[PDB]
């Protein structure tokens, strides 16, 4: 029953989409106030960062607030808009190691690729979310506490 | 295992020696204590990085309690 | 693990003020 | 995720400080005794 | 000792070099903060090649960032590895070039070359024995194609003996994002042939070709294309930073790669490129590395060397493997494809071995080659330069800067002279 | 489910004989 | 508890009305028991 | 940092400015009062609002725009509008009397009373900025104020800032529908200044937008505000690269160079896509290959000419949203393999690709749907020259019998300038014909 | 050493080959992951015959899957053993032939064969000493019967000396699921007779008759028919992979069993076929095996051997038995059925013994024979083919692909010449 006379009418097909999150959340941005001490690392002082979590996609952007007579170059942002890793700085993956759609092979035009059902090589990645980040917790921002 | 520098390296050495790191830490301006100083310094740094990392792993998630449709409402 | 529960819609004889005639709730001391 | 034998150099994988069955070596020790102390 | 000055010009150069410094920081175990988290001493033995030393055990990159537009500098500084760079190494102007070669080379370039020369001279004297300079830029832009060639000119007068290698980006005709692209390229390749020890021709279209068919990436951004470039740049100096079974450096290949000083254009390749689905199926072995090396698919410029003759071949292997399994396959690939090699030079292949493989991988190999096919790239710019110069189109932008007309004639003359003698070496009897 | 009010039971909703 | 929304772009098209529709009377006995198999 | 100043002129400039500045305030998230929302914090980046706004010590942002008109009523509604406290009272400039559809009145009699006013307030705004990218000017060739009072302004702006770019967004007379009869007289005379005192023109006519809105957006009874919102979409797409980051950030100088081969040819044709209502938008999938095809039909041009009758010569793109660079390249390769789309002989590569990240915003109560990706096209081609020929045909039939000339002569116009400008437009038409010839 | 590459054309070949790769894997103990979880040492000694080594102890089949439609590839990949196959070996087009031999062999097959021949060449050069290839296809398909003949027509030219085997599926007249079925078959059998070392004629209808009676399954799906086929390939190469007391291989059987090169069509057979109820009521012995395949009911072809003369007989055995018993049962069957054996060839039987039986079973045998009965299967097609070709029915689909009319006549002429010469060998006096 399980091997010789078993049938499967449908073929699996996974699909992704982002416009649901895009048109649902969109402009909703969560803002949090941060502090990173640097007094341990020789010529370092307390820095007041500002965290932004984008509910539309899940990325994080960090700004900074400088004092009056600050000697910094008045930078726009500490970090750009990207998915912040949660386990520290991940090692550099191989070229093309991280993909979205697993593919069997080329249709051998220029737009043809067959998605294999069995996902084989997955680069598991852990990123901070609004679920993870709260008030009072500590965050490893690319190696910074 | 991985490469560790055995302590008595000969003086005629053409290699990177963290002179400023040893001079800011302690001791004197010699590479034989200098390289050991840098070694346990980076070991200590790895230790507290691992401590931070396991604390982040220790922090637990919480309950989504309610439906995202009601959240949007 | 596994949870289970039941309910029963009891009915007072007269239309009484259903705010003073409430059944008490007993909890386990443990 | 990453290995540690990636960090291997030809020099110290090739030159290292220098460090048959026990029944056989015991048999040969008995053979040596039965000649050196043989009368 | 053996230090490298990394120059970085233009938006393309800034993004590529940022990807490059991310790659080798992982290779040398450097966090975004600036400290060293590597486990073995071999990661920190020749970190003085690329990294300058600062107090508190902080390693700062030895790079100079330049661009006429301040916008790209903000994007680089806000990177993951954004704060590792030094703000004094950031040199930038207030007005861009607008893809105009003449503006970045003559008018606006003159105000910023002095400050750039101050930084690179300081960084030159900081190191005690410099091997040479390394510049990444784009040939179709306004700053890298423009001021970047100007910085090439001034440095050679200042430091003649020092080598330069340039990983320039050569524009493609099939896909083009600039209309005055033929003008800037034709006025830059003239500066390259006069002052360049070695050129690496990188084309964006060939990278898109690799990602679609070799690597099967559905939506790779420019970071993945910059990833392939950054891997190529690390694969050149891998023998320099780490010990090797058969050591070499930039000059070992450069002496062996330049039979005549006019020919210094090399097309690079990278060996271990496969889709993430089939990694378990592929067996990491020396024969499969060489077959992925010598196919026309893997190579990241816009020329097919089946139409040309291989002049000289350089192959740098990463990791420990067999020189016998190396030297045999270079001999087999020499004997089988005899027609694709020149006859007046037996043994066209140079091999180098570094015992350390790259991070996250067990073997890797970088191919550098000089062949007759690169002349196809230049002449296809002649078809687009001459046809649009014939109508004097897009000229008043360049003419308004004060330049003459004879510069266009002599730049085409030198480039036509370059390809003609390049054609001559193809049809050469041994 | 167990109809008896065993030690397994946790709530117990009943009236007081006062009520 | 709000009603099941449609496609959110269609909700934006429809406007505020398709947002508007969504949002001791009788005694009862109750129980719960939490057991591990 | 990059900064831009708007010099919107006349009723057409003021009405467009209301829609465009409403879009910018929503784009960065500015309240109508001016202050940033202390409660909500959509987005980030102080530099992001520095291209348009100039924040003061109190925290309020002040727009960098000058509203000038010779009739007070068009600006008075802005003075009592929703954004009254947003705009500077000094930035809003009015006049007692208008040109009354006379190019000569706004150029020699009524304009000169007020030139010293606007020039210094422009200078004050320029003194606020450190690095000015250029100037955007919005006006119309029909009304006298938008034509006459403009024509002197960038003539004096050219001698004040020789190197600063001056972009031109203008309203051309439509081929059939006209809101005035003396309009070609102002149209012909204004065309001199857009030749030797302009860098690029953004020619658009109201009738062509009317066709687009009724066919795609299903608005059968359109108004001027619907036209002004699409124009606001055009300019925001142009300056999108300056405001926010992207893979290929393109400045105004970058696309000026890759659009203008000769100093006399600076009249590209714009295109915007997608322009679809909400009900249709989610029903049809949108892709990079699809939106770039929507940029190429003659029915989607906001000018009344067929590019198939002309020849594409310099063509600029501005992608925006979740765009992926192959789909750009695969789209371009698909475009090139079409005999219907033809290019000049001397421009084998005439594409200028620009990629940005932030998808276009939608103003609520508007007409365009919220779309993930968009595309802007600035295709300079020689088919536009036919539109000037029709204007010359309309001008010639009127010029012959000396109609309406006593108005212009009485203001202080010498009649020979009417003939001289006609020969200029003849010369410009032949210049377009020269490029159309293939060697 | 001695490697076999498995070609897979058409839906019929795809499903049969999937079960074939399923069956030989449990014999070699390879899990659906691709690791070796077997117990015995000789189970992993000669896996290089069919399998290629991959990193991490992974074995991949030496199989090339080609089909004009991508739908079957999804199903075969969805098959439990589809994870083992290498992804790049999946070569497939967009439009099928629609059971048109015209389209597959000429029109759409030409666009795919190039992508096929690169892969099979890569498999060919991967191994050192290739023994031969292996192809499974149906003679009435559009892909297998069409471009399948195109591939073997090519593969003779570049690789002439290698052994060419195909487990073709032959149509039955009694059960037909295609109306243009003889049109594909007649244009295909001409391709086999010119270029094939040995062909095994498998009939679906004969599979049903075995399933009806010998094992009496009341619902024989295509899996059971393929599994009965899947036993057969395991029986012809079991002496190759595993040692035996009397060794053999493909060349050893092929030389002794082809007397004249034009005759290469053979009736295969399998010994241990019994119903589950009668497994008890059996006495596993050499004579009991010997009685089974020599009954014409056991044959999985659609022709009765009692109507012709047995030219050559080959029986390869699996398991440990006596030389005396197998040799004597060889001898008795030759003596008793004297009329069914030819006279000009003494000792018409050849025997091989492999010591290793299948797992879980004590004994097995495979019978392969060349008999005069096969020309009945050929002439019966001509009775059909002449009927449609007389009225020129179903012709414009073939004529619409650009070929002539004469290719039908010569294909019948070659078929006519084959059976006429085949009939002559039956009526031959010693
Ligand atoms: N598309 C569009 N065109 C407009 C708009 N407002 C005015 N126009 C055009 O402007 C032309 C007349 O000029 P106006 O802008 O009304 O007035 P003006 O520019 O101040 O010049 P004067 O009339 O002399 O005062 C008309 O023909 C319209 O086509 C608008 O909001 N949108
Ligand atoms: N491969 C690659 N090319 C890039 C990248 N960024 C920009 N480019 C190329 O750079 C060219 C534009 O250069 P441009 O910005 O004008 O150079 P600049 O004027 O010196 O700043 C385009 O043709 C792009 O193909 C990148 O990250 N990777
Ligand atoms: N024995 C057997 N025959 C099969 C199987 N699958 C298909 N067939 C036969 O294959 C024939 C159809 O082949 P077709 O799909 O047209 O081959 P293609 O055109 O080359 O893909 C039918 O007559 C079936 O009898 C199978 O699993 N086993
Ligand atoms: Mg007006």
């Amino acid at each position: 029953r399980e091997t010789l006379e078993f049938v499967d009418p449908f073929r699996p097909y996974q699909s992704f989409d982002t416009l649901k999150r895009f048109i649902q959340y969109d402009g909703k941005v969560l803002r949090f106030f941060c502090l990173w001490d640097d007094s341990t690392s020789l010529f370092g002082d307390r820095r007041e960062f500002v965290l932004h979590y984008f509910l539309c996609d899940g990325t994080v952007e960090i700004r900074e607030v400088l004092p009056s007579n600050s000697g910094r170059d008045a930078m726009s942002s500490f970090l750009r808009r990207g998915k912040l890793p949660k386990y520290g700085p991940p090692g550099i993956y191989q070229p093309g190691q991280i993909t979205d759609r697993a593919v069997l092979n080329v249709y051998g035009r220029a737009d043809g690729y067959l998605l294999d059902k069995y996902q084989l090589g997955k680069v598991e990645q852990d990123f901070y979310t609004d679920q993870d980040l709260s008030i009072g917790a500590t965050i490893n921002v690319w190696g910074r506490k | 295992k991985t490469f560790m520098r055995k302590l008595p390296i000969t003086p005629g050495y053409c290699g990177f020696i963290p002179w400023l790191s040893c001079q800011e830490s302690s001791s004197e301006d010699r590479m034989n204590p200098c390289v050991k100083a840098f070694q346990e310094r980076t070991q200590r740094y790895k230790e507290d990085q691992q401590g931070l990392n396991c604390s982040v792993a220790n922090t637990p998630p919480l309950k989504p309690i309610c439906s995202e449709d009601t959240v949007l409402w | 693990p596994v949870v289970q529960e039941c309910y029963q819609p009891f009915h007072l004889p007269g239309y009484r003020y259903l705010n003073a005639w409430r059944p008490s709730v007993f909890h386990k001391i443990a | 995720h990453v290995d540690l034998d990636i960090y291997q150099s030809s020099y110290m994988v090739d030159y290292k400080p220098f460090g048959v069955t026990p029944q056989e070596q015991a048999k040969l020790d008995a053979q040596l005794q039965s000649k050196e102390f043989y009368q | 000792m053996r230090e490298i000055v990394h120059l970085q010009a233009g938006q393309c150069g800034n993004q590529i070099g940022a990807k490059f410094w991310e790659v080798i920081s992982d290779e040398h175990g450097i966090d975004p903060t600036g400290t060293y988290h590597g486990d073995s001493d071999l990661q920190l033995e020749r970190i003085n090649v690329y990294y300058n030393e600062a107090t508190g055990g902080k390693y700062v990159p030895r790079a100079v960032l330049v661009d006429l537009e301040p916008g790209t500098m903000d994007s680089v500084r806000s990177g993951p590895f954004g704060q590792i760079f030094r703000p004094d190494n950031f040199v930038f102007g207030q007005s861009g070039a607008g893809n105009n070669w003449a503006k970045g080379h003559y008018t606006e370039g003159a105000e910023l070359v002095d400050s750039v020369l101050d930084v690179v001279r300081k960084e030159a004297e900081s190191c005690d024995c410099l091997q040479g300079f390394q510049l990444t830029h784009s040939l179709g832009g306004g700053t890298g194609s423009g001021m970047g060639t100007l910085l090439i000119s001034k440095i050679r007068e200042e430091y003649p003996d020092r080598i330069m290698n340039t990983f320039s980006v050569v524009p493609s005709p099939k896909v083009s994002d600039t209309v005055v692209e033929p003008y800037n390229a034709t006025l830059s390749v003239h500066q390259l042939v006069e002052n360049t020890d070695e050129t690496y021709c990188i084309d964006n279209e060939a990278l898109y070709d690799i990602c679609f068919r070799t690597l099967k990436l559905t939506t790779p951004t420019y970071g993945d294309l910059n990833h392939l470039v950054s891997a190529t740049m690390s694969g050149v100096t891998t023998c320099l930073r780490f010990p090797g079974q058969l050591n070499a450096d930039l000059r070992k290949l450069a002496v062996n790669m330049v039979p005549f000083p006019r020919l210094h254009f090399f097309m690079p390749g990278f060996a271990p490129l496969t889709s993430r689905g089939s990694q378990q199926y592929r067996a990491l072995t020396v024969p499969e590395l060489t077959q992925q090396m010598f196919d026309a698919k893997n190579m990241m410029a816009a020329c097919d060397p089946r139409h040309g003759r291989y002049l000289t071949v350089a192959a740098v292997f990463r990791g420990r493997m067999s020189m016998k399994e190396v030297d045999e396959q270079m001999l087999n690939v020499q004997n089988k494809n005899s027609s694709y090699f020149v006859e007046w030079i037996p043994n066209n292949v140079k091999t180098a071995v570094c015992d350390i493989p790259p991070r996250g991988l067990k073997m890797s190999a970088t191919f550098i080659g000089n062949s007759t096919a690169i002349q196809e790239l230049f002449k296809r710019i002649s078809e687009q330069f001459t046809a649009m110069f014939r109508r004097k189109a897009f000229l008043h932008w360049y003419t308004g800067e004060g330049m003459d007309e004879m510069e266009f004639t002599e730049a085409e003359s030198n480039m036509n002279d370059l390809v003609s003698e390049y054609q001559q070496y193809q049809d050469a009897t041994a | 489910m167990l109809p008896f009010v065993s030690n397994r039971t946790t709530f117990f909703t009943r009236y007081t004989p006062d009520d | 508890e709000a009603r099941d929304l449609g496609h959110p772009g269609l909700l934006l098209a429809y406007g505020e009305e398709a947002w508007k529709d969504a949002a001791n009377n009788q005694l009862y006995h109750c129980r719960r028991d939490e057991y591990l198999p | 940092m990059r900064e831009c100043i708007s010099i919107h002129v006349g009723q057409a400039g003021v009405q467009i400015g209301n829609a465009c500045w409403e879009l910018y305030c929503l784009e960065h998230g500015i309240q109508p009062d001016g202050q940033m929302p202390s409660d909500k914090t959509i987005g980030g980046g102080d530099d992001s609002f520095n291209t348009f706004f100039s924040e003061t010590g109190a925290g309020k942002h002040v727009p960098r725009a000058v509203f000038v008109d010779l009739e007070p009523t068009v600006v008075d509604e802005v003075r009592t509008g929703t954004y009254r406290q947003l705009f500077h009272p000094e930035q809003l400039i009015t006049g007692k009397e208008d040109a009354a559809n006379n190019y000569a009145r706004g150029h020699y009699t009524i304009g000169k009373e007020i030139v010293d006013l606007v020039l210094d307030r422009i200078r004050k705004l320029a003194d606020l900025c450190t690095g000015l990218q250029g100037f955007l000017i919005f006006h119309s060739f029909g009304g006298g104020t938008g034509s006459g009072f403009a024509s002197l302004l960038m003539e004096r702006l050219s001698v004040d800032y020789g190197k600063k770019s001056k972009l031109e967004f203008a309203i051309y007379p439509a081929p059939q529908v006209s809101t005035a009869v003396v309009e070609p007289y102002n149209s012909i005379l204004t065309t001199h200044t857009t030749l030797e005192h302009s860098d690029c023109a953004f020619m658009v006519d109201n009738e062509a937008i009317y066709d687009i809105c009724r066919r795609n957006l299903d608005i059968e009874r359109p108004t001027y505000t619907n036209l002004n919102r699409l124009i606001g979409q055009i300019v925001s797409s142009i300056t999108a690269s300056l405001r926010f980051d992207g893979a290929l950030n393109v400045d105004l100088t970058e696309f000026q160079t890759n659009l203008v081969p000769y100093p006399r040819i600076h009249f590209p044709l714009a295109t915007y896509a997608p322009v679809i209502s909400a009900e249709k938008a989610y029903h049809e999938q949108l892709s990079v290959a699809e939106i770039t095809n929507a940029c190429f039909e003659p029915a989607n041009q906001m000018v009344k000419c067929d590019p198939r009758h002309g020849k594409y010569m310099a063509c600029c793109m501005l992608y925006r949203g979740d765009v992926v660079p192959k789909d750009v390249n695969a789209a371009i390769a698909t475009i090139k393999t079409k005999r219907t789309i033809q290019f000049v002989d001397w421009c084998p590569t005439g594409f200028k690709v620009g990629i940005n990240y932030q998808p276009p915003t939608v103003v609520p109560g508007g007409d365009l749907a919220k779309v993930q990706r968009a595309v802007c096209m600035l295709s300079n081609t020689t088919a536009i020259a036919e539109a000037w020929a029709r204007l010359d045909h309309k001008f010639d039939l009127m010029y012959a019998k000396r109609a309406f000339v006593h108005w212009y002569v009485g203001e202080g116009m010498e009649e020979g300038e009417f003939s001289e400008a006609r020969e200029d437009l003849a010369a410009l038409e032949k210049d377009y014909e020269e490029v159309g010839v293939d060697s």
